[PDB]
């Protein structure tokens, strides 16, 4: 299958047509994506199988066929881009300065910037076009409005 | 049954839409990985 660093659309057949469930990051020959939008299920690249290799539910990440490779962090007084890939669309970069998550374990950046639930898995940049985290899994504001943590692993 | 697409490089754009606001939140994450707000 196709092993090639970049961002990747992450599909099914299960449902009505072929529908983009998520996004992940292939990188050092590891794919990286939430754990929500795969359930930790087998992935398929063309004629190739994909098997998960680490994966939690709580943090909502899981990695195919090698341990988590993403270990860039926010450094808290930069903007970053969303490398927004949505459903049947092409990839865009959303430039934004990201808010705070202040939890009771540690603060996370978070940016507020709202795509389709299959957009879940998308990467989020510093300027030297590290990923520092993934988009998707986050909350729903006072205002209505949807607000994602930058979701980042950890390099073993 | 999932498969993969390849939808494009990592990179920055320079000049880029720059746009969203920057809110700080008290939240909480539970067990299932679900973030809440803390009031
Ligand atoms: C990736 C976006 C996303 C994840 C969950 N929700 C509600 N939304 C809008």
């Amino acid at each position: 299958g196709e092993t090639t660093d970049g961002v990747y659309r992450v599909m099914t057949r299960r449902l009505l047509g072929s529908t983009q469930v998520g996004v992940g990051v292939m990188q050092e020959g590891v794919f990286h994506t939430m754990w929500h939008v795969t359930k930790g299920a087998a992935l398929r690249s063309g004629e190739g199988r994909l098997d998960p290799y680490w994966g939690d539910v709580k943090q909502d990440l899981v990695s195919y066929c090698g341990p988590w490779k993403l270990d860039a962090a926010w450094d808290g007084l930069s903007e970053v881009q969303l490398l927004a890939v949505p459903p049947g669309e092409r990839a865009k970069n959303i430039q934004t300065l990201p808010g705070i998550f202040k939890t009771k374990d540690g603060d996370i950046g978070a940016v507020a910037l709202d795509y389709p639930a299959g957009t879940s898995g998308s990467p989020i940049l510093d300027k030297c076009g590290r990923v520092i985290g993934l988009y998707g899994n986050g909350v729903v504001i006072k205002n209505g409005s949807y607000v994602s943590a930058i979701t980042q692993g950890k390099r073993e | 049954d999932m498969y993969i697409e390849r939808a494009g490089d990592i990179t920055w754009e320079k000049d880029a839409e720059v746009t969203g606001n920057s809110p700080r939140l008290d939240v909480a994450l539970d067990e299932s990985g679900d973030f809440s707000l803390v009031e």
